[PDB]
C-alpha cells in the first residue's frame, strides 16, 4: 500500500496550487480518502475528506470555498485544487486513506510540502565537511556536507547514491534571520577508509530543480 | 468542535518501564451505533504517521502487543508496558465519532538511557565558500545524552555572539542520542582578522568542559 | 472520519 503526493512547493499569497497522490497496492475505488496537514513543528488538522461513492465531499471550516479535494478512480489519483492561499496555508500535506473495515483512517502518505510566501526561490550553495584529523583517538573520521541558503523547504540528502547510511546524521533545517535555510548532513566512517573510499553528499533541492552531488575529500 | 486534550505534553521514561498517555474529549465519542471511535498513532523521527490503535482497545497490524489502549466516554489511555527505544516519537489520539475530525496535540516520548559524552569535531570553511566571500565553521556534537548541551564559540579567545546557529536531531530509535550541529559564519574578511577557532562543549556526560579548535591558514 | 460513515 503506496501514497505518493506530489504538486507541493513555493507560491505566493493569493495564489493557486495543485496536489496529487497516486495510489497504488489496494482497490483505490473502494475506499474514502482524505488530506490531512501538518505545519512544521506542529500538529495535525483534517483538511478534506471525498467518499468512495457519489464524489461526495467535505471540508474543514478553514478551506471552504477555497480547496476542492476530487478523485479519478481510473488514475488511482486523489486531487487538491488550492485557491487563495494564505501563509496560514503552510504545511505538509498528507493524503490518507480511510479504512471502513475498522471505522478509521489506516495508512499515510509521505507528504508533499506547500510554502505560501511572497519570498523568492533560492537554490542552495553545497559545501564539504572534510574530514581533517585525527579526527578521534579511537580511529574515528567525520565528514559531511553544508547546505547553505536555500528556500522554501524542502531539500535532501544521501550518501553515495543511497549506499551509505550507517552513521549518517542529516539535522533538521535551521531558518536563518535573513529567511534562508540552511542544513548539514554529516557521517561518521573509519580513518583508515578516506584513502580509499570516495564520499559523495547527493543534495536535491526540487523547488530550485538544483541537483547536487558532492565530493567530500580530507585536506 | 470537540476538542482532544493529551497529558502528559511531554514523557520521558526509562526503557523497560512503563508509559501511559491520557486522551480526553470534549465530549463523548460514543456514537449512536454504540461503537466508540477513538484511534492513536505514532509519529516516528522522520517518519510518516503510523496507526497503533482504533476502536479504543484494537491493535492495528504488526503492532507489538506491549501497546494497549482503554478508556470510554470522553476518557481514554494508551499504555505501553515496557518502552522500548524504538517507542521514541510523537503520540497522537483522534476521534472518528464527530464531524469534523479532531486530533490531540501530540505526546512526545523521550528514551533516558544512560549518559553519553558527545564526540566533538570541527569543521573549518570549504576554499569554495571562501571563495563566495562569506565563511562558515562548523563544530559537531555527535551521539550524545541527555539533549542539554551547551556551545559557545571563541575566536582568538573571544566569546562570540549573534553569528551562530545550531540544529539538533530527533532522539535516534536505534542508541536513543542526539546530535548536535552548530555553524559560527563571518564574512571572509572579518574570517581572516583571526587566527584561533574554538568551540566550546559543556556536557553533563563530559568530565570538563571540551574545546576543539584550529588556527586559520593551512585552517 | 465520522463523514465516512452516517
Amino acid at each position: 500500500v503506496q501514497l505518493l503526493e506530489s504538486g507541493g512547493g513555493l507560491v505566493q499569497p493569493g495564489g493557486s496550487l495543485r496536489l496529487s497522490c497516486a495510489a497504488s497496492g489496494f482497490t483505490f475505488s473502494n475506499y474514502g480518502m482524505s488530506w490531512v496537514r501538518q505545519a512544521p513543528g506542529k500538529g495535525l488538522e483534517w483538511v478534506a475528506s471525498i467518499r468512495s461513492g457519489g464524489g461526495r465531499t467535505y471540508y474543514s471550516d478553514n478551506v471552504k470555498g477555497r480547496f476542492t479535494i476530487s478523485r479519478d478512480n481510473a488514475k488511482n489519483s486523489l486531487y487538491l485544487q488550492m485557491n487563495s492561499l494564505r501563509a496560514e496555508d503552510t504545511a505538509l500535506y498528507y493524503c490518507v486513506r480511510y479504512d471502513h473495515y475498522s471505522g478509521s483512517s489506516d495508512y499515510w502518505g509521505q507528504g508533499t510540502l506547500v510554502t505560501v510566501s511572497s519570498a523568492s526561490t533560492k537554490g542552495p550553495s553545497v559545501f564539504p565537511l572534510a574530514p581533517s584529523s585525527k579526527s578521534t583517538s579511537g580511529g574515528t573520521a567525520a565528514l559531511g556536507c553544508l547546505v547553505k541558503d536555500y528556500f522554501p523547504q524542502p531539500v535532501t540528502v544521501s550518501w553515495n547514491s543511497g549506499a551509505l547510511t550507517s552513521g549518517v546524521h542529516t539535522f533538521p533545517a535551521v531558518l536563518q534571520s535573513s529567511g534562508l535555510y540552511s542544513l548539514s548532513s554529516v557521517v561518521t566512517v573509519p580513518s583508515s577508509s578516506l584513502g580509499t573510499q570516495t564520499y559523495i553528499c547527493n543534495v536535491n533541492h526540487k523547488p530550485s530543480n538544483t541537483k547536487v552531488d558532492k565530493k567530500v575529500e580530507p585536506k | 468542535y470537540v476538542v482532544m486534550t493529551q497529558s502528559p505534553l511531554s514523557l520521558p521514561v526509562t526503557p523497560g518501564e512503563p508509559a501511559s498517555i491520557s486522551c480526553k474529549s470534549s465530549q463523548s465519542l460514543l456514537d449512536s451505533d454504540g461503537k466508540t471511535y477513538l484511534n492513536w498513532l505514532l509519529q516516528k523521527p522522520g517518519q510518516s504517521p503510523q496507526r497503533l490503535i482504533y476502536l479504543v482497545s484494537k491493535l492495528d497490524s504488526g503492532v507489538p502487543d506491549r501497546f494497549s489502549g482503554s478508556g470510554s466516554g470522553t476518557d481514554f489511555t494508551l499504555k505501553i508496558s515496557r518502552v522500548e527505544a524504538e517507542d521514541v516519537g510523537v503520540y497522537y489520539c483522534w476521534q472518528g465519532t464527530h464531524f469534523p475530525r479532531t486530533f490531540g496535540q501530540g505526546t512526545k516520548v523521550e528514551i533516558k538511557r544512560t549518559v553519553a559524552a558527545p564526540s566533538v569535531f570541527i569543521f573549518p570553511p570549504s576554499d569554495e565558500q571562501l571563495k563566495s566571500g562569506t565563511a562558515s565553521v562548523v563544530c559537531l556534537l555527535n551521539n550524545f545524552y541527555p539533549r542539554e548541551a551547551k556551545v559557545q564559540w571563541k575566536v582568538d579567545n573571544a566569546l562570540q555572539s549573534g553569528n551562530s546557529q545550531e540544529s539538533v536531531t530527533e532522539q535516534d530509535s536505534k542508541d536513543s542520542t542526539y546530535s548536535l550541529s552548530s555553524t559560527l559564519t563571518l564574512s571572509k574578511a572579518d574570517y581572516e582578522k583571526h587566527k584561533v577557532y574554538a568551540c566550546e562543549v559543556t556536557h553533563q556526560g563530559l568530565s570538563s568542559p571540551v574545546t576543539k579548535s584550529f588556527n586559520r591558514g593551512e585552517c | 472520519d465520522a463523514e465516512f460513515r452516517h
